[PDB]
């Protein structure tokens, strides 16, 4: 419920995009799951330990370091720290002045 | 499901219908206010899964509680006029009601 | 290092432009990105690299202050490498572009290294018994029906002639077996016959894998003698390869490890309990997987060093088709998946390919794999492309939908309507709505709308579930007013009203568990219940009650 | 202005020009008052007249010998009503000018 | 039209015409933005114009 | 109600006491049925 699906008016869901980086870090913890079952040469399973290493470190803090992901929209996703960081994470608006 | 745009909706009573025609849309030139209905529109709940006690208020009374709960356009509050027109654009598939 | 005098100059102005950020820099950078994280890493402790000359009156230093030398190290740094180790697409493309795109009829030459590897464990499965053992009981067992016959190949090197084959396999193994030095030539013509065919692949799979198993228990009882002595009862390792090692079965080497009498062997007198049973064990087990153990030890060992060939030679395999991988894969790439998403499900689709390969069909590889490589990126961006997991044939059809749209668009004139696209496709007309409405992705909710506060449109959802506190306070105003009700009622009819509703109580009951609670049947309980309602419904108990029905 | 700056184009050396002949604005599918109605863009059809020629590759300087005519449809380009407005959603818009 | 109709559809340059009013619509339309794609911001611009 | 705030580290073990179950697929709703 903190990073809902709602279901918008005409069918058109809205989301946040921490389903889209949750996706993106569970697509490649499970790809890097049947490398390692698979017993892969190891650089395809290097190359996909660094993917998933991205995946994870956009999910905590996009555009730390790695030029951020960007989402559908051509926009750098929020994350995390998002949420939480900078101007318009929880610790400054909501959190301080509210409706 | 759909929602319907008819002149029967539930928990209101025929006092506060005399401006809605059968077809559910306000009449042309009728004088409304804040909290009159404009459009009778209703919505399918299903289903209710009610309470305890009001169980049994529903049950002394032997009332229904109604698969539809309505959605229906009323005049935002504070404004008070005249309606002067109303159009009713539906789309192909459905077939015009009275009004349209 | 006119970076780090650089960065004294955008303390001591206060402020950097993108002007002697560009000056400063080290001549030598090519790569864009490389100027990115270095201005990042000069704002992160300051000085902000605006891109003109403002600052000039505004004097506001959140730039504090352990970063600062930390950051200064970064920067000097910088220049000491060339980067990159930040993009993982181009730090894979230098990985695969070390391996040299040569092999050029190699193929070939590693294709029959492939299969006179995986022919070595082809002979050790041949020399053991118990998974011969099982391809006998199957044979008998399939043949009796116990699965379809199919259960035992796919394919191999006739039905009567298979089955019979296997009788001749039968006859063969029973002079190979009762034959316990007469087993030497027996078995081993016995292996040289049995060495043309062809298993199922889980069944073969399954065989060696519990092969491995049998060895495995041998090697745990191996632990069982080896930790528990030479590590834990201080025995000589030298003395573990000197008399375990070799005979493994006698009681020469370990209760003749106790007897040696020496200041290592009058110590293996607490752990010779484990060591005790443990031959017992492996003595046991020598009969137990059908040879001594020693034997089969170094069939599966040979095994062992027959499936690493293989494998190490489908590394070079799948490294020189992943060349090609890449290139295959970039044809996909604004279909949803960023890339290197779409050139790791390729290359697991080439392990695929290069794990079921020919060159007996005198081909050339590139073709095969080029094929599995692009049905598995297709089933890749098809499974995982979207927030909602639409099905494959449905975007099969949202295809159709998008040509034939941009059709319509550009030959009738105007735009397809969907009771038009009803007919230009062979589909409902509802079909069409509802794949029309099932394809469009998701609204991010941090999409702004561009108002005043920049406030997102996940602001603007209010929350349809939760009851207004109206509501709420109805209800308890209700719980109050029914249990009023029922306080002017007989305790009889009170307690039927309450347990036959849930009021006030947990689980409402049947009619049959309140007669229980008062001994009479339901019918009786139907009777109370009734003349309460009854009761209840005439105004004096009941008009606060009606208006709760606000109508 | 616009169509000279880009055409012909022609091929990479390919002996077949595509060449721009004129165009049109094609006729309103709903005037103003509709549009606004509908919640259209108001604007005009805009026709091309294209016309490809080729030459086949032997001489001389690319003999045009096999040429083709049509008239295409590049997109609708919105109009200004008589008071220099647009309506692009069936709300009026206008298109301030900028200063650069 | 996809560009074309972006640009008229969604863009600084095209705005609700202000029309509670003659003098309102006849003052919008003459008028000189200097603000948009292709035109400097706000924040960068500042008191130069 | 409580006292101070303690912020810090979290084990893996902490975390699995978190959780209510693993997620394994990647996948959000049924697209049809919106379950
Ligand atoms: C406010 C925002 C920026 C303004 C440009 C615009 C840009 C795209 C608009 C949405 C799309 O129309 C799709 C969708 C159509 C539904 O039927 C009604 C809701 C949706 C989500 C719309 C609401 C809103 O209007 C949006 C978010
Ligand atoms: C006021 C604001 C305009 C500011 C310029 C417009 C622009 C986007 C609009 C929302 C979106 O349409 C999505 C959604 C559609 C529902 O059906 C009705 C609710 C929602 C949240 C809308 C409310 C409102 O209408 C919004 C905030």
């Amino acid at each position: 419920d903190l990073r809902p699906l709602v279901p918008l008016d005409g069918g058109r869901f809205a989301t946040s995009d921490l389903n889209d980086l949750y996706r993106r870090v569970i697509n490649r913890n499970n790809r890097l799951k049947r490398l390692l079952d698979l017993a892969a040469p190891d650089i395809i399973v290097r190359n996909e330990k660094r993917m998933l290493q991205e995946a994870v470190d956009a999910l905590l803090d996009n555009g730390r370091r790695g030029r951020a992901i960007t989402g559908s929209n051509k926009r750098p996703l929020k994350s995390l720290a998002d949420m939480i960081k900078g101007k318009q994470g929880r610790f400054r608006q909501n959190l301080l002045g509210k409706r | 499901g759909p929602e319907e745009i008819t002149a029967d909706i539930p928990n209101v009573g025929e006092a506060a219908l005399s401006k809605l025609d059968e077809s559910g849309i306000v009449y042309i030139g009728a004088e409304v206010t804040g909290g009159d209905i404009l459009v009778g529109k209703v919505t399918p709940k299903g289903e209710t899964q009610l309470t305890p006690e009001e169980k049994l208020l529903r049950a002394i009374f032997g009332e229904k509680a109604s698969d539809v709960k309505d959605s229906s356009l009323r005049v935002p509050n504070g404004v008070s006029g005249t309606v002067i027109d109303v159009q009713v654009f539906t789309r192909d598939g459905v077939e015009k009601d009275k009004r349209a | 290092s006119q970076l780090k005098l650089l960065v004294t100059r955008g303390k001591e102005q206060g402020y950097l432009t993108y002007a002697e950020v560009n000056d400063h820099l080290p001549e030598d950078i090519v790569d864009s990105d490389q100027i990115e994280d270095i201005i990042q890493m000069i704002n992160d402790m300051g000085i902000q690299v605006m891109e003109e000359a403002p600052d000039a009156d505004d004097l506001m230093n959140t730039a504090d202050e352990d970063a600062a030398e930390a950051a200064a190290q970064v920067l000097s740094s910088v220049e000491s490498e060339i980067g990159r180790t930040t993009d993982p697409v181009r730090m894979y493309m230098r990985e695969m572009g070390t391996v040299e795109l040569l092999t050029r009829e190699g193929e070939i030459d590693i294709a029959k290294r492939i299969e006179d590897g995986i022919n070595q464990v082809q002979c050790s499965v041949a020399e053991y018994p118990e998974a011969i053992t099982y391809l006998l009981e199957q044979y008998d067992r399939v043949e009796a029906e116990e699965a379809r016959l199919s259960d035992l190949i796919t394919g191999f090197v006739d039905p009567e002639l298979a089955r019979e084959k296997f009788a001749e396999l039968r006859a063969q193994y029973v002079v190979t077996r009762d034959t316990i030095a007469t087993a030497q030539e027996e078995i081993l013509k016995l292996s040289e016959v049995f060495k043309q065919f062809r298993l199922v692949p889980k069944q073969f799979d399954y065989l060696v894998n519990s092969m491995r198993v049998m060895m495995d228990r041998v090697r745990t009882q191996e632990r069982l003698i080896m930790k528990l002595c030479v590590e834990q009862c201080k025995m000589p390792k030298k003395n573990f390869i000197t008399l375990f090692t070799g005979n493994e079965t006698s009681d020469t080497w370990f209760n003749a490890a106790i007897a040696m009498n020496k200041p290592w062997s009058e110590k293996l007198h607490d752990v010779s309990e484990e060591v005790h049973r443990a031959l017992q064990k492996l003595q046991q087990i020598e009969e137990e997987t059908g040879l001594t153990i020693e034997q089969v030890k170094d069939i599966n060992r040979r095994m062992s060093i027959g499936e690493a060939k293989a494998r190490r030679a489908k590394k070079e395999m799948v490294e020189a088709n992943l060349r090609l991988v890449i290139s295959i894969a970039k044809k996909y790439t604004n279909r949803g998946l960023q890339f290197l998403d779409l050139i790791q499900e390729g290359n697991i689709g080439l392990m695929k390919a290069v794990d079921k390969f020919e060159y007996r069909r005198g081909y050339k590889f590139s073709t095969y794999a080029t094929w599995w490589i692009r049905q598995a990126i297709t089933r890749s961006i098809a499974d995982q492309a979207r927030t909602i997991r639409i099905p494959v044939h449905m975007i099969e059809t949202i295809n159709k939908l998008n040509r034939i749209s941009r059709q319509m668009l550009q030959e009738m004139g105007r735009e397809p309507t969907p009771e038009e696209l009803a007919e230009r496709m062979l589909m409902p007309e509802d079909k069409i709505r509802k794949v029309l409405k099932i394809a469009k992705e998701p609204i991010s909710m941090e999409t702004p709308i561009g108002d005043d506060e920049d406030s997102h449109l996940g602001d603007f959802i209010e929350d349809t579930t939760l009851e207004l506190p109206l509501d709420s306070a109805t209800t308890e105003s209700l719980r109050a007013a029914t249990h009023d009700v029922l306080a002017g009622l007989t305790a009889r009819e009170a307690k039927v009203l309450r347990m036959r509703f849930g009021i006030d109580m947990n689980t409402d009951y049947t009619l049959e568990e309140v007669g229980k609670q008062f001994d009479v049947t339901r019918e009786r309980i139907r009777q109370i219940e009734a003349k309460a309602l009854r009761k209840l419904r005439h105004p004096s108990r009941s008009e606060v009650l009606r208006s709760f029905l606000d109508d | 202005a616009a169509f000279r700056s880009v055409f012909p184009i022609q091929s990479y050396s390919g002996n077949s020009e595509l060449q721009y002949v004129s165009y049109r604005l094609g006729e309103p599918v709903f005037d103003v008052q509709e549009c606004q109605i509908r919640g259209v863009t108001y604007s005009a059809p805009l026709r091309v007249k294209l016309r490809l020629v080729i030459y086949e590759r032997e001489a001389p300087e690319g003999t045009v010998k096999d040429i083709k005519e049509q008239e295409v449809y590049m997109g609708e380009i919105p109009l200004m009503t008589d008071n220099g407005t647009f309506v692009i959603n069936g709300t009026e818009r206008v298109i301030v000018s900028q200063l650069h | 039209s996809a560009a074309v109709k972006e640009f008229f559809g969604s863009s600084q340059l095209s705005q609700f015409m202000d029309q509670n009013n003659p003098l309102s619509e006849i003052t919008h339309k003459r008028r000189i933005s200097a603000l948009g794609p292709g035109g400097l911001t706000r924040e960068r611009a500042g008191f130069e114009v | 109600e409580f006292d101070a705030i303690k912020i810090a580290l979290a084990s893996p073990d902490m975390i699995r006491s978190w959780s209510f179950g693993e997620v394994k697929k990647p996948e959000t709703i049924n697209y049809r049925t919106f379950k």
